[PDB]
């Protein structure tokens, strides 16, 4: 989807 | 070799300020910004006519929700690192770069890197399929992510499949802007100062960034006496650079500037013409 | 302590979009790189007066996580004027002025 959400820390 | 790149830079801060949104995501194709999400605007938006013309509204609507969702994950990520490193409130920053590159042989390089408060936190490399943590505090995220299998699968999938799929489309839509060559306009200035001639070769408005600017004396490149600027961006997507040398003013006519750029059919030679 | 912070202290390049021609419209840029943290005071000045219609490009950063910002303004170079970029950051003990080198 071109951008992705970062994984949570 | 690298033919094309798609990269995203994320900047997330704990407290916004003038010209620093809580969250900004910027996309680049081949080093050139084409999209931005900014938490003040609250929407993903085109930075080029070519993405505006080729994207349909599902592109802006989905990117917008992905930016907002990112805003919320970096907010929780900042609280988490704040507690973990035992810090007090105030300006804190999470950064991320991620993207892929299309190589000469039809192969995919891709990576994802996170920075916190200006140092490495955690990074992912497609080849290794594992996270490198900078310190014990990233080793906690790495251990959580490694233990569950999920994050590695989701990033690989993106960096190996969706990210180059999108890059191929963007090179389709932006061919005209991205393949274009603008030659530098080259001009040599000179001023005498404390008895030294300072000679500056200025290259204005070139694209792409790739350029050779050197000073010559006689048959030699006088590279040991040269200072170079960066290749730095103009507001309109083109680039600027310069190269400066000091000369005896009686020797002015022994100095010339050689410039080579893909937008110039021939290399040019430039001298100070007062 | 300030000597000790040179590694996060901004580098500044001041340059026109084009070769200056007297009274012909142009763009003055101030490209600031290598700074952490990201808060920074930048003013573009004609003869020491803030120029109107300055655009603060967005933050980016490099391979070492140091911030960069492009700042720029329409201007009209004359041989008679001095165009500076004043920058203040927390890594600097005082504000530094960077002059545009006229190339007419």
């Amino acid at each position: 989807m071109t951008m992705i959400t970062p994984p949570t820390f | 070799m690298v033919l094309h790149s798609l990269h995203y830079l994320d900047v997330a801060v704990s407290e916004p300020s003038p010209g620093i949104p809580q969250f900004v995501a910027m996309g680049f194709v081949d080093g050139i910004p084409f999209t931005r999400y900014d938490s003040e605007r609250g929407r993903m938006e085109p930075l080029t006519e070519w993405i505006k013309d080729s994207a349909d509204p599902e592109y802006w609507d989905s990117q917008t929700q992905i930016g907002v969702g990112s805003q919320h994950v970096y907010a929780r990520s900042l609280e988490t690192l704040r507690e973990r490193y035992n810090q007090s409130g105030g300006l804190h920053t999470v950064l991320r770069v991620y993207g892929c590159e299309l190589l000469s042989d039809g192969s995919v390089r891709g990576s994802e890197r996170f920075g916190y408060d200006g140092r490495d936190f955690i990074s992912f490399d497609l080849e290794s399929g594992r996270f490198m943590a900078a310190d014990s505090a990233a080793e906690i995220t790495r251990r959580r992510w490694e233990h569950e299998g999920i994050v590695a699968e989701r990033q690989t999938n993106y960096l190996k499949h969706e990210c180059p799929e999108w890059l191929q489309k963007y090179v389709g839509y932006g061919q005209k802007e991205l393949e274009r060559k603008e030659p530098p306009d080259v001009h040599v200035s000179g001023k005498e100062e404390h008895g030294t001639l300072i000679l500056s070769c200025h290259a204005y408005g070139f694209y792409p960034k790739t350029i050779a600017v050197n000073w010559m004396k006689g048959d030699e490149i006088w590279d040991q006496e040269t200072e170079w600027g960066g290749v730095v961006p103009n507001s309109d997507g083109t680039f600027h650079t310069w190269a400066r040398i000091e000369a005896l003013p009686e020797e002015r006519e022994q100095y010339r500037c050689r410039v080579e750029h893909p937008g110039m059919p021939e290399p040019g030679i430039f001298a100070w013409e007062p | 302590y300030f000597q000790s912070m040179a590694g996060e202290a901004p580098k500044v390049e001041v340059y026109a979009r084009s070769r200056a021609e007297e009274g012909k419209e142009n763009i003055l840029h101030c490209f600031i790189t290598g700074f952490h943290p990201p808060k920074i005071d930048v003013e573009l000045l004609k003869n020491g007066e803030p120029m109107p219609g300055v655009t603060y490009g967005d933050l980016s950063f490099n391979d070492k996580w140091q911030f960069q910002r492009l700042v720029y303004v329409p201007f009209i170079p004359t041989r008679e004027d001095i165009f500076t970029c004043r920058v203040a950051h927390s890594t600097m003990p005082e504000p530094r002025s960077y002059r545009w080198e006229p190339d007419f």
